[PDB]
């Protein structure tokens, strides 16, 4: 799949990414926040279509996510995210997409996401989150 | 190095 890495910014103010009810995540893209301004991340699409768009709009900076979690598993012999629900202090977004596999989850007890990267194909491989205080 | 750097936890997904 194409890697892709946003870098880390100040916090973030809304996710759009796309999913399909049978395979996984698909194409994802952030608005991040860059000082007290909308920094729109560069579209990080799927190789394919067919996928349910989803926009999560964060009410910045007042509700910011708490804890990520989601399902990696094997489509068409590719080990992907087929999954991911992202929690905040005030709402719970998701599951977007498939939940079997195997698990993760990133509870957050003391800090910010504040960036990703990872790697999209047909679907999203894989994904790191950047975090501080 | 002339580059902040930040804590970064993952990849979860493919190897
Ligand atoms: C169908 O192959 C494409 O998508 C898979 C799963 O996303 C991997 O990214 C692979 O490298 C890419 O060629």
């Amino acid at each position: 799949g194409k890697a892709f890495d946003d870098g880390a910014f100040t916090g973030i103010r809304e996710i759009n990414l796309s999913y399909n009810k049978e395979t996984a995540i698909g194409d994802f893209q952030v608005v991040y926040d860059l000082n007290g301004s909308p920094y729109v991340g560069q579209n990080h699409s799927s190789f394919i279509s067919g996928f349910t768009p989803v926009k999560i709009s964060l009410d910045f900076p007042s509700e910011y996510i708490t804890e990520v979690s989601g399902y990696t598993g094997n489509v068409s012999g590719y080990v992907v995210v087929r999954s991911l629900t992202f929690k905040t202090n005030k709402k719970t977004y998701g599951p977007y997409g498939v939940t079997s596999g195997t698990p993760f989850n990133l509870p957050i007890e003391n800090g910010l996401i504040v960036g990703f990267k990872g790697s999209i194909g047909y679907w999203m491989d894989y994904f790191s989150m950047y975090l501080s205080l | 190095s002339g580059k902040s750097q930040t804590v970064i936890v993952g990849p979860w997904g493919a190897k």
